[PDB]
RNA sequence: GGAUAGUGGCCUACCAUGGUUUCAACGGGUAACGGGGAAUAAGGGUUCGAUUCCGGAGAGGGAGCCUGAGAAACGGCUACCACAUCCAAGGAAGGCAGCAGGCGCGCAAAUUACCCAAUCCUAAUUCAGGGAGGUAGUGACAAUAAAUAACGAUACAGGGUCUUGUAAUUGGAAUGAGUACAAUGUAAAUACCUUAACGAGGAACAAUUGGAGGGCAAGUCUGGUGCCAGCAGCCGCGGUAAUUCCAGCUCCAAUAGCGUAUAUUAAAGUUGUUGCAGUUAAAAAGCUCGUAGUUGAACUUUGGGCCCGGUUAACGGGGCCUUUCCUUCUGGCUAAACCAGGACUUUUACUUUGAAAAAAUUAGAGUGUUCAAAGCAGGCGUAUUGCUCGAAUAUAUUAGCAUGGAAUAAUAGAAUAGGACGUUUGGUUCUAUUUUGUUGGUUUCUAGGACCAUCGUAAUGAUUAAUAGGGACGGUCGGGGGCAUCAGUAUUCAAUUGUCAGAGGUGAAAUUCUUGGAUUUAUUGAAGACUAACUACUGCGAAAGCAUUUGCCAAGGACGUUUUCAUUAAUCAAGAACGAAAGUUAGGGGAUCGAAGAUGAUCAGAUACCGUCGUAGUCUUAACCAUAAACUAUGCCGACUAGGGAUCGGGUGGUGUUUUUUUAAUGACCCACUCGGCACCUUACGAGAAAUCAAAGUCUUUGGGUUCUGGGGGGAGUAUGGUCGCAAGGCUGAAACUUAAAGGAAUUG
RNA sequence: GAAUUUGGACAAACUUGGUCAUUUAGAGGAACUAAAAGUAGGUUUCCGUAGGUGAACCUGCGGAAGGAUCAUUA
């Protein structure tokens, strides 16, 4: 029984209906149609870069508040147009408007880790030197 | 339709031990059939079966003695390379000192052990442990 | 089950459990042979024989007392008829079923009937062809199944 | 025929009309050079392979060509195109996807260094050349080995006279990170290995990267900061969607490494061949027929005896006999029959063994690279003219070749004998390796074939009739279908008649009909529709569906059968038949009901959102449409597994009951049995998440055959394409984006 | 034996016509969002189809329970 074929001679049914399932996933019909190079906000890549459109304030709260809000960046090959996360407070103020940020993921495979809705990509370097390194002292911001 | 003769014979044999019966009648027979419970026999699974002989086809009465845990048929009869036999036993018996699977090869239809000291091999038919 | 329905029913006949020539006939072996011809040369067919001798004669059947079946005798004397019993049979069926769909139009249940049967005349015929009985092609009709039975 | 180095529609003339494809041809895509291989390791798989080895193709895009054995060559030429260089404005020259290096592109990638010393290649050739190649520079791609400390003495805490730790206590030893004579290394150097001299007392020569609610290891820490119509009153406490707001102390893991992002793999049985699921969670086509595909009952030499002989009485080998080695031919024993020998599947599938299968990579044997990753080295001596081991082995899962087997699954053979076998006789048709001197032709003999006829020789040739299938027949059975016919009240309308003031409608009114008599009563007539009660946990049909009488027409299941044929079967893309109600185009007829529409009153409450009139429609004919909660929310075929009582159809039996008017057929009933149905009750041998299920059972101990469908929730049955339909619409049918849930089943507040 | 020339095959390329496809301007509109802040009642739940309504919703025909069986006799 079991709803499927079962004789000797019975392969090519059993790859035929192997690939219309396949094609039934969600990451092989990805995969094979090549979304992550079309539609994607990266070119199927990992970093990008992009100067800083302006920074918009989405704050946790009414004004008893936790400050957590970044900025509005466009691409460099993509031209497209994306908000970022930049870390905590103390290094908002090194990203500055036109600052040609290189930028990551987030960590959830294209969706929001965190509770911030609407950000999938977080600030790794600003000005092309670093974030985490100019946040604690260690290095400064080269001017232009 | 009836596709295989000995699957109808290897589940009734399995339902009647699973009810807790003593003898089984099984209809109808092969050469297939009588030389699967000959080896189940010579192994001592089954009891004595006897061949009740109309003209037709023929039917069997197997009485069991227990001990039987599983007897089951594999269909389709793949193909069994010599180096992938052990292959079928870590597939589908319980452990590796007891248990059995049965081979349809050119020089009959045997078990296992058998045909890897006959040094010959040929389709799976089924397994008994 | 049944071809062409939900049925399941089993009602048949049993061949006993003796290829022997029962004792309480000892009559004869070739005497019910020329008897098959005449009934043959009378108009039957073989089914219509076998019936006719074992409700009259006391024939179990024709094959233990022969030692050939009917239709081997009949097709040895140059009796047999060009196409087969069954499918002569179902022929028949559709035709007169046809006649009837032809007559009244909106009997729906004619037509999937119909369609059953020339179905079961298709498997048939093909069985036929193939075990070279009927002539190689024989292309079955609508209209000359007509001509065909009559 | 031409052309080619050569075959070939490679080209040309003539003639045919063929060739491929549902076993997916042809077309479209590829973020496609192919392979050896790489990661992943229970197995099977999944994913990558531009890249060091092999083969192909290109030198900005096309095309053409000389030289030459070899080029459609570009560190060769010619023309066009796109770029672009130089200047005296006439003209000339160009091709880094060779090595360095530059611009641009980007998330992403190094020196315009030295040399032929190694490996090999070229040349007239030991000698010349080689950005091939090697050496060094940059280099945290990846991989190997392991520095940042070790031992005492004193005082305490201990277990307690021998053992641990603590200390702004203390003693000297050891050594390389480095600096560097030298020598080695090297084409020359750098570096490594060796080494005279210098080089350790903590802010030395100082190790980092993440984290501490759970997952997941380690805070019942400290302080400060921003908010309070909470208490107190200027000290503060407590609360703070302060998603902790931040620092410090302490602790956990890994460590010269650690974290993050994207992709991929394992855990995942979220691709399921092994190995998923489809009653209710996503999911069984509305139903049936049916082509390709997949799958398909049993049966034909089994058994016995004989030895010999391989391994530690058991396992496994081969030959003889038992009606049993059949077959294509030479050399000998012989009187068609033996031996020595050349070999054979009617056709396969399958399986064992073998050959031929690049190296590197993988598994793996040997060997102390000081160990190891590596490498194929090395080992031993009178170390004075020496000796010698090795560089194995395995894997390669398709195709092709050779070979032993004959279970399993297929194919064919004698049915009109046109079948086989021969020291059975005749005729025809052909051939000669020869002898008559070699040869051409003529004839006979001889020998070999093939053909047409007659004698025989023989156990002369046909497997069961599957609790598979179709067919025939017998008696039935059914609210199964079509046409025609018959009937029953009821509803509405009309005629006649009786009598008077209201009748309908609502929770309450109003519109409506009414002294030309409304509603009600009586008699009669007409039209169309529908068939109550009987009507059931009953029947029929593939489903949708089917309920008055009678007749005709064809069909159907089950039972009975010592009838017939002998596999004709199961399921089923393509294709097709039917398909509730609603709906569409014309004709008919219109009694009820009634979308739309029209009017009445809208009274807090319609809990009690209505009333009356009424178009299409409801009925029918001829065409369309193909959808339903088309539900048993359970595909179809087969096998097995558990008790009981009803009930429908058929059959068997009863010196059983009843009505015969004589107890003969037959009917109704009762009891027992059987086959095929619709169902019901209890239970778990079992199953399940549960509700529950005799199937939703026979399943982690997972395989009887087959078809369809599903892959978290929305966007969405939406967009686009095609196709069917007059239309309504139907069939097929996405993606971007968005989210950590949506959901199923019971018990409990 | 050069310049030059006739015919042919190989053919780069240019002008026009049609066709395929990608990207970018362009009125209009409908969707979605945070928009801290705008304008008491009916209650069976659905399915197919037809008509009507800002608005779910209502009505007509057919279907399903994914809706809670008491008493009596046999």
């Amino acid at each position: 029984g079991k709803g499927k074929p079962r004789g000797l001679n019975s392969a090519r049914k059993l790859r035929v209906h192997r690939r219309n399932n396949r094609w039934a996933e969600n990451n092989y019909k990805k995969r094979l149609l090549g979304t992550a190079f079309k539609s994607s906000p990266f070119g199927g890549s990992s970093h990008a870069k992009g100067i800083v459109l302006e920074k918009l304030g989405i704050e946790s709260k009414q004004p008893n508040s936790a400050i957590r809000k970044c900025v509005r960046v466009q691409l460099i090959k993509n031209g497209k147009k994306v908000t970022a996360f930049v870390p905590n407070d103390g290094c908002l103020n090194f990203v500055d408007e036109n600052d040609e940020v290189l930028l990551a993921g987030f960590g959830r495979k294209g969706k929001a880790k965190g509770d911030i809705p609407g950000v999938r990509f977080k600030v790794v370097k600003v000005s092309g030197v670093s974030l985490l390194a100019l946040w604690k002292e260690k290095k400064e911001k080269p001017r232009s | 339709t009836r596709s295989s003769v000995l699957a109808d014979a290897l589940n009734a044999i399995n339902n009647a031990e699973k009810t807790g019966k003593r003898q089984v009648l099984i209809r109808p027979s092969s050469k297939v059939i009588i030389k699967f419970l000959q080896v189940m026999q010579k192994h001592g699974y089954i009891g004595e079966f006897e061949y009740i002989d109309d003209h037709r086809s023929g039917k069997i009465v197997v009485q069991l003695n227990g001990r039987l845990n599983k007897c089951g048929v594999i269909s389709p009869r793949f193909n069994v390379k010599i180096g992938d036999i052990e292959k079928w036993t870590a597939n589908l018996l319980p452990a590796r000192q007891f248990g059995y699977v049965i081979l349809t090869t050119s020089a009959g239809i045997m078990d296992h052990e058998e045909a890897r000291r006959k040094h010959v091999s040929g389709k799976i038919l089924g397994f008994v442990y | 089950g049944r071809m062409h329905s939900a049925g399941k029913g089993i009602s048949s006949s049993a061949i006993p459990y003796s290829r022997n020539a029962p004792a309480w006939f000892k009559l004869s072996s070739e005497s019910v042979i020329e008897q098959i011809v005449k009934y043959a040369r009378k108009g039957l067919t073989p089914s219509q024989i076998g019936v006719l001798l074992r409700d009259a004669h006391g024939v179990t059947q024709a094959r233990v007392i022969t030692g050939n079946k009917i239709m081997r005798i009949l097709k040895s004397n140059g009796l047999a008829p060009e196409i087969p019993e069954d499918l002569y049979y179902l022929i028949k069926k559709a035709v007169s079923v046809r006649k009837h769909l032809e007559r009244n139009r909106k009997d729906k249940d004619a037509k999937f009937r119909l369609i059953l049967i020339e179905s079961r005349i298709h498997r048939l015929a093909r069985y036929y062809r193939t075990v070279a009985v009927l002539p190689p092609n024989w292309k079955y009709e609508s209209a000359t199944a007509s001509a065909l039975v009559n």
